[PDB]
């Protein structure tokens, strides 16, 4: 497995970091999916009408967004995907926890 | 879950997606497996035998040509406007 990523805590009302990894890369496809499995991220391109989230890096190797206000409905598993042939996948699990 | 297609191994599947018309929108397919073979005319899956027929606002219509077996299973249109609506359709793979 070339694709990697890390799981996140977060407190309510505040900014989750989401970040896929790919170890030496050779430029295929990174995909960031939400927990319905629709795509947040497709490279830099955002299709989902979601302003809270934010494209923090994009690079050859990563695929790091923000998203803002996070709110309990956010939890879950968000999937990277990665289209070396065959493709990879690889899910982080966002916590949300009791605001302040 | 709003349609079933019946092809015969060895013939050519055709995926149709016609949706409302929105300013700004997307369309996907994926497979059963969970990965995108077309985002609007970008392709994911690679070395892959999927063709692009149509892309345009409201449609996204791809070919899986020389059907297998293991091609069955319920692909997925999503439409990313306002919200994200999803059509599903079952595509089952006669044998011989």
């Amino acid at each position: 497995q070339n694709l990697f990523t890390k799981d996140v805590t977060v407190i309510e009302g505040e900014v989750a970091t989401i970040s896929c990894q790919v170890n030496k890369s050779d430029d295929s496809v990174i995909q960031l999916l939400n927990p319905n499995r629709q795509t947040i991220y497709f490279r830099d391109f955002r299709p989902l009408k979601d302003s809270r989230f934010q494209l923090l890096n994009f690079s050859s190797s990563e695929l790091k967004v923000s998203l803002t206000n996070v709110s309990i409905s956010d939890e879950g598993r968000y999937f990277c995907q990665l289209y070396t042939d065959p493709p990879q996948e690889s899910y982080t699990t966002i916590t949300v926890l009791v605001p302040p | 879950h709003t349609e079933t297609i019946t092809v015969e191994e060895g013939q050519t599947l055709t995926l149709k997606c016609v949706t409302s018309l929105r300013k700004n929108s997307s369309l996907q397919w994926l497979t059963p497996s969970g990965f995108t073979i077309f985002l609007n005319e970008y392709p994911a899956l690679k070395n892959s035998k999927y063709q692009l027929l149509h892309h345009s606002a409201n449609q996204l219509s791809i070919t899986v040509p020389n059907v297998t077996l293991q091609d069955e299973g319920v692909y997925k249109c999503l439409h990313y406007s306002d919200s994200v609506s999803t059509k599903e359709v079952k595509v089952i793979v006669l044998a011989t």
